[PDB]
């Protein structure tokens, strides 16, 4: 039960940090954007050969390198954040399957210790002829092969 | 002329709201799971106790 509470806290977490990174994202994209177009206007130091130049540069390198590498990173942390909540929802079926597997069992004890219960209550009348008892030792014997050919 | 260092912090604060708000959520719900689960067992134990005597 423990497990089972810090597996839904991890999960809850897991689904709000990957907004937050999500959004961090197009945040710094046009930070990258704003830097590499306001430091290539320093070009004007030169004539327009130099203002070109840098200008070249600039809408060169950060628009055909700098983004679709950050956007593949972005692709990456999609993917890892898919794998991690198919494991999670794997996790919660195994530990649910194992509590039911329990539980079924117990039932299934139950039901011979009430048998064992009533044949020990009959025996307490002192008569090894009397036929009710007789009917319930002939129940748990039937009930004891009947668990046998289960496990 | 343009004001970036107002924009990072703004950006930054309404991040760090709800990093806090989710980090002060998820451990409460996790700990109301594991509560619901263990009346579950209690409530199962109890029924299952009273069947067998009767």
């Amino acid at each position: 039960n423990n497990a089972s509470g810090k597996l839904l806290a991890l999960d809850s977490q897991l689904t709000n940090d990957f907004s937050e990174k999500s959004s961090y994202f197009q945040s710094q994209v046009d930070k990258i954007r704003k830097e590499a177009y306001a430091g290539a206007a320093a070009g004007v130091v030169a004539g327009p050969f130099g203002l070109i130049i840098s200008y070249s540069i600039a809408a060169g390198v950060v628009e055909g390198k700098l983004i679709p590498e950050l956007k593949n990173k972005l692709k990456s942390v999609q993917n890892f954040f898919t794998t991690l909540s198919n494991t999670v929802k794997q996790a919660n079926k195994d530990i649910d399957a194992a509590k039911l597997k329990l539980t079924t069992e117990i039932v299934a004890i139950g039901e011979i210790k009430t048998e064992t219960e009533t044949t020990r209550f009959y025996v307490d009348y002192d008569d090894l002829m009397l036929s009710l008892l007789k009917e319930a030792a002939k129940k748990m014997i039937n009930t004891c092969n009947e668990y046998q050919k289960r496990h | 002329v343009i004001p970036w260092q107002t924009f990072d912090e703004t950006i930054k604060e309404l991040s760090r709201f709800k990093q806090e708000y989710s980090q002060a959520a998820s451990v409460l719900v996790g700990d109301i799971k594991t509560l619901l689960m263990d009346s579950q067992d209690k409530y199962f134990e109890a029924t299952q106790t009273v069947y067998e005597w009767c």
